[PDB]
């Protein structure tokens, strides 16, 4: 159990990494929404001012 | 062993001779694995695995912090000349001439 929990933490850490570096703008919105983690369809389009 | 299987899958060059070496490598792992399970107590082996898992998470966090800093690192910063040559340490890959990376 203890081992599997540590692995979960490791997986969580890996997940945070993948979000920040592959999915550019999301740090601001991580705080509030508790519940249903639905895989928000990351519309790529917005960034480029240009 | 797993990495070798991964590299082979990406490089489409199915070189037809690499299977016999794979098996030997699996067997070698099994034997070694068995020896480990016979030489050490299961609680010790599990503890060792927990520790190894801590290290991986730590390394991932360090990379993120450095990598995230790189994203937040854009060029005003002046070439500070710091001195000391120890050994070489040209680059993690081995060499780094390239950074003309002018914007």
């Amino acid at each position: 159990d203890k081992y599997l929990s540590l692995e979960e933490q490791s997986t969580a850490a890996l997940t945070s990494f993948t979000k920040e570096h592959f999915f550019e703008g999301m740090s601001k919105f991580v705080e509030g929404s508790d519940e249903n983690f639905q895989l928000v369809q990351l519309n790529v389009n917005s960034f480029g001012e240009d | 062993f797993l990495r070798s299987l991964h590299d082979d899958s990406i490089s489409s060059s199915v070189h037809p001779g690499k299977e016999d070496l794979r098996s030997l490598s699996h067997q070698q792992w099994m034997s070694m694995a068995e020896k480990v399970w016979n030489t050490h107590t299961p609680n010790h082996i599990l503890a060792a695995l927990e520790r190894l898992t801590l290290n991986s998470t730590q390394e991932l966090k360090k990379l993120q912090f450095s990598q995230a800093a790189d994203l937040s690192k854009g060029p005003s910063c002046q070439l500070k000349e710091f001195s000391e040559p120890i050994t070489q340490s040209r680059s993690c890959n081995e060499s780094t001439h390239l950074d003309p990376q002018e914007t």
